[PDB]
RNA sequence: AGGAUGCCCCCUCCCGAAGGAAACCCCGGUGACGGGGGAGUACGAGGGAGGGGGUCCAGGGUCUGCCCUUACGUCUAGAAA
RNA sequence: GCGGGGGCGGUGGGGUAAGCCUCCGCUCCGAGACGGGAACAACCGAGACCGGGGUUAAGGCCCCCAAGUGCGGGCUUAGUGUCAAUCUAAAAGGGCGUCCCCCGCCCAAGACAGCCGAGGCGGGGGGCCCCGAAGAUGUACAGGGACUAAGCCCGCCGCCGAGACCCCGGCCCGCGGGCCGUUGGCCCG
């Protein structure tokens, strides 16, 4: 079964931003919750999401519901994630 | 109606280990130890999570409907007969009820015979399943002994059923003009536990 | 009598003026008006009840009359005749035909077939239309649900699929 | 430099995407207003929900303000019934005209884009000055009815106020040429 | 040894033989894809392993039910051997009956593609001997494992409507499943 | 995350006063009008949408929506 | 009795109607996808020029594959009937 | 030629009804190719000189079969159903089966159910489905495979797809003009 959590890295499927890595900053429904790449880092910008166009990676970051990309970044830095958020898959 | 999220707890009794095995997808199967024995459930192909957390039982549903969430309450209720039945057992109570033929009832082994029921040269033979004990008490008496309720519970239902006729052998319920008929059998009275 | 649905539907002009009409049927309802009619006593009567029409249709005399029977009887049983005022509110104007052979009914009426067709009349029945009220009941709030049930009871005499509606007056 | 883009309408697919990508283009960066509940692009300000006394903080922030006007301005220009529902201008109309005053008041930088020149036009922002309009038969007429000066140029700039025939049929030169201009 | 990989829709190969791992698979959409690939690959052959862990969706009475009135009731009264219907009840023979329903009919072309298959119960020891076995999964051709759901296997319904053949089949399997699991 | 309190009434005689949580009012509206176009029938030009407003979650009237507001992780 | 100054393949070159992409960069959308650039480009019925290689080409008999396809004449509103 | 016919509309008028009889009007078949509708004169699309290129229409895009196992939300558990008509179906009535909307009343934690502690009771309506639902050569018929979506509802994106539309080449025609001693021939617009 497919776990999508607050905190959770997670790559895009579909749309333009397909291959790249996004943060899970909030949930919104059952259906949508909202990333953000960082857009600086990654080239996500912070939209919803639906959950079908998503697939989590095995790397979480603690952070709190509707953190602000500043505080995404930061948490990346303590994980040490931002190289990991820079690759593009497949 | 439609219920984002759903929990319940089930408290484990003192001397009781519960073990939580997950044999699929969503299949679980439920080992219960307790004083008296070993129970096994298996709960297949369910929407409800089945956790342990300390000395509970954590049952949770996500996303459920109607359908979903019902099920909640039904496990709860499950596992309490597991519990009560390794600490306390189950014990049901059947009356064997005549009019004019006396039915001798017997346990040889594992069957268990009832002989002159209506006055049929027939004889009714049960097999008893395993875990299981059958003792006649007395010639009225039966009594059905185990520590699965649902294994014990259905065995008395078959004792109750095996006198129940049907088809063009089924006696009128009532007598000339309204009275009692020709009522036999054997009856499922109550329960209790062993201890 | 044949079978409801076979003048169940509107499939021609009304046909009403007995005075171009031979034989026409004479209405067999012997009254509209049920209870208690008298203005004064209705007055104390707070509630209305209407069984309306669904679709459009026609609505054959006997019908209406087997309607009127089984709701009044429940409503003098339950009710009492001095605590309601019941009216069936449509009046069968329209005249049925038949196209089918018999004797002493006029020389055409001997021809097989669809030979000189125009039927002779057979019956009477009234035209609704949708939202048009076929039976109207008055009475007090306590009664609501013996009301209820004489209506459920005269609607499923009626041909047409009907609601009720109730409402002060 | 930071610009304000009020989407008032999609209707118009493109009409959006195309002037934040030519703004982007241009050097600024793009703040994105809606006041509708049927618009379903994202944005950060809110005009449906913003306080009026925080209207002085947004004429400071901003040095544009560009306005996605689609066909529903393009009706309510004309005073037509439009062949959609969803082409009624479903904004708040007074908080619109005090949003283009005040921001023409301040010298700030105004793009017109298709009809939006006439609206502002019918305010008597562009009297005696040169502009240009999605040319149709009553646009045109309604530009020389205000007393401006109809030119036949895609992209026209009169002294602040940028205006565009369409922004879909407009090349990325020509509306950079006229940001770059003089004002 | 067997090493498991998803079949890539559009790198199929022109020649050679791919092998498809039934397992969890939907019978009706295995079979779409299936059908497509051998009309569109004329020199490809491809083997369907496990075939009796095919899924069907819906009611197990209801499936069955269906099953055996297709074995049942569907006969002819002319002479049955050369005019009648031949219905298959073992899974294998079941789902290359369900291929040809997806394949054009009575033409040269449908009929060599259907030549071109060949299904199997379980994974024959030939294939298992190989040094390195191949074996493709079509996952959106897989059942989606889901709650409350009803399903069942191919071979669930064979036992239904073929005890007997079951059931030597299945003897089969023990006797030799040292030797199998050897290899 | 927002719970939007949406007030309106169709044009078969039917009235509601839902609460749905979205991001924006855009999304909030186009999950009544595929629920609603689901659920009974109707189109979406005969649902007349009178008022949308945020209620904040401590006053809400749906617990569905209470919940939604505090969810930690979804599941698929 | 027809062409063999043919036909076929390859390569190169020129022109080209209607129409007309892609990689990739940028803007939007949950998304299927839309838009600006790449680009009226690559290409495109056909029309012209040359080079290398081969041997028959057209036409015919019959068979196979794929696609299409309900004997004829007649009265009739209506014919595979 | 003075036999007409199909679709749609006048509750046309008649008739229990009819692929029924008898009027009025637009269109189509007869006398009209071709795409779609499973097949099918007249339903939808559309009007065909010949060859080739391109783009669309109706309709379709899991396989048969060209193009999506396309996108978001919700519903159904009955294989119900499977994108208008010809065409193979269904009613009155019953069902909180399930999803949903509204109203009235009780509970201010002393409500409902047999002290406990939080929601409860009734009415009206809507969606889908279930029962009502029974036939004769051969399978859940209405194209087949099969599908739990490849079904239904509210919306959305792209693509495929005619002889139509666009383009190139060839041909023919009507009308007009011109040339040639012409019961005719040739050229141009
Ligand atoms: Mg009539
Ligand atoms: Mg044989
Ligand atoms: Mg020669
Ligand atoms: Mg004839
Ligand atoms: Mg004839
Ligand atoms: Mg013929
Ligand atoms: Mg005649
Ligand atoms: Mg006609
Ligand atoms: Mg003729
Ligand atoms: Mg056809
Ligand atoms: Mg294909
Ligand atoms: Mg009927
Ligand atoms: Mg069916």
């Amino acid at each position: 079964v497919k776990v999508i959590d607050v905190g959770r890295v997670v790559v895009k499927v579909l749309g333009r931003e397909a291959g790249r890595k996004a943060v899970v900053v909030d949930i919104v429904d059952e259906n949508y919750v909202v990333i953000t790449g960082p857009k600086s880092l990654s080239g996500v910008r912070r939209r919803r999401v639906n959950i079908n166009h998503i697939e989590p990676t095995d790397k979480k970051i603690e952070i709190k519901k509707g953190a602000s990309d500043e505080e995404v970044l930061k948490a990346l830095e303590a994980a040490g994630l931002v190289e990991y958020m820079k690759e593009r898959v497949k | 109606m439609h219920v984002v999220y759903a929990v319940e707890e089930v408290p484990i009794p003192d001397g009781v280990k519960v073990a939580i095995e997950k044999t699929g997808p969503f299949d679980y199967v439920v080992k219960v130890k307790g004083p008296l024995g070993e129970l096994v459930k298996e709960f297949k192909n369910t929407p409800v999570i089945m956790s342990l957390s300390d000395g509970k039982v954590v049952l949770e549903v996500l996303n459920a409907k109607k359908r979903e969430y019902a099920l909640l309450g039904t496990y709860k209720g499950i596992l309490k007969n597991m519990f009560l039945g390794v600490t306390k057992g189950w014990r049901y109570k059947l009356k064997v009820i005549y009019t004019h033929f006396p039915m001798l009832v017997k346990v040889q082994g594992n069957q268990l015979t009832i002989e002159n029921f209506l006055g049929r040269k027939s004889k009714i033979v049960l097999e008893i399943p395993k875990g299981v004990k059958v003792e006649v008490k007395g010639k009225e008496d039966i009594v059905v002994e185990g520590i699965d309720r649902e294994l014990v519970s259905q065995f008395a239902a078959a004792i109750q059923a095996a006198t129940e006729l049907r088809g063009e052998e089924k006696p009128s319920p009532h007598g000339r003009e309204g009275g009692l008929g020709v009522v036999d059998g054997i009856y499922v009275v109550g329960y209790e536990h062993v201890k | 009598a044949r079978p409801a649905r076979c003048y169940r539907r509107i499939k021609g002009p009304p046909y009403t003026r007995e005075e171009y009409i031979h034989g026409a049927p004479m209405i067999q309802i012997p009254k509209f008006d049920m209870g208690t009619t008298s203005a004064a006593a209705r007055a104390a009567f707070t509630m209305v009840a209407k069984l309306v029409a669904e679709e459009r249709g026609q609505i054959r005399m006997q019908a209406l009359e087997a309607a009127r029977q089984i709701s009044s009887k429940y409503l003098t049983k339950y009710v009492g005749d001095a605590n309601y005022y019941l009216r069936l509110n449509v009046v069968p104007h329209h005249v049925l035909r038949e196209n089918r052979m018999l004797a002493m009914a006029g020389a055409d009426r001997l021809q097989e077939g669809m030979r000189l067709a125009f039927g002779s009349p057979a019956g009477r029945a009234a035209r609704v239309e949708p939202g048009q009220v076929i039976f109207y009941v008055e009475f007090k709030p306590e009664h609501l649900a013996h009301v209820k049930e004489a209506l459920r009871r005269a609607a499923s005499k009626l041909p047409i699929p009907t609601r009720i509606v109730v409402e002060p007056k | 430099p930071k610009a304000l883009l009020y989407v008032i309408d999609t209707a118009k697919r493109d009409e959006y995407p195309t002037l934040k990508n030519f703004l982007v283009k241009g050097g600024y960066e793009v703040d994105v207003a809606v006041g509708s509940r049927d618009v379903n692009v994202n944005y950060t300000v809110d005009l449906m929900t913003l306080p009026s006394d925080k209207l002085p903080t947004l004429f400071e922030e901003y040095d544009a303000f560009a306005l996605a006007g689609g066909f529903k301005i393009y009706y309510h220009v004309l005073q037509k019934k439009p062949p959609l529902k969803i082409w009624d201008l479903n904004i708040d109309k007074e908080r619109l005209a005090q949003l283009v005053v005040e921001f023409n008041r301040r010298r700030k930088l105004l793009i017109a884009p298709m009809a939006v020149p006439a609206y502002v036009a019918q305010l008597g922002l562009l009297s005696g000055r040169h502009a240009t309009v999605y040319p149709v038969t009553e646009l045109i007429k309604i530009l020389r009815d205000n007393k401006v000066n109809f030119v036949n140029k895609q992209v026209v700039r009169s002294e602040n106020i940028i205006t565009v025939k369409d922004i879909t049929t407009t090349s990325e030169k020509e509306f950079l040429a006229a940001l770059r201009e003089k004002g | 040894m067997i090493v498991k990989k998803v079949l890539d829709l559009s790198q199929i190969p022109e020649k050679g033989e791919i092998v498809i791992d039934a397992e969890g698979h939907i019978m009706g959409r295995l079979a779409s894809y299936v059908a497509k690939i051998l009309l569109s690959k004329p020199e490809l052959r491809v083997v369907v392993v496990n075939a009796e862990k095919l899924v069907v969706t819906g009611d197990r009475k209801m499936v069955v039910e269906w099953f055996m009135r297709k074995i049942s009731e569907w006969r002819t009264h002319y002479n049955p051997e050369k005019a009648g219907p031949k219905i298959p009840r073992r899974p294998d023979r079941v789902f290359k009956r369900v291929v040809r329903g997806m394949l054009p009919k009575k033409v040269e072309s449908g009929r060599d593609a259907l030549k071109r298959l060949r299904v199997y119960m379980s994974i024959p020891l030939d294939f298992i001997q190989r040094r390195r076995l191949v074996l493709y999964e079509v996952p959106a051709a897989k059942l989606r494992v889901r709650p409350l759901m009803q399903f069942v296997t191919l071979e669930e319904v064979w036992r239904s409507i073929d005890p007997a053949a079951w059931e030597k089949w299945n003897k089969a399997k023990e006797v030799w499943a040292k030797k199998i699991k050897q290899a | 995350p927002k719970i939007y309190r949406v007030v309106g009434d169709t044009s078969t005689g039917m009235k509601f006063v839902v609460e749905v949580v979205g991001e924006r009012p855009y999304d909030a509206l186009e999950k009544v009008y595929s629920v609603l176009g689901s659920r009974h029938k109707l189109k979406r030009t005969q649902i007349r949408i009178r008022e949308v407003s945020v209620v904040e979650p401590s006053s809400a009237k749906s617990n569905e929506a209470k919940m939604l507001m505090v969810l930690e992780k979804v599941v698929r």
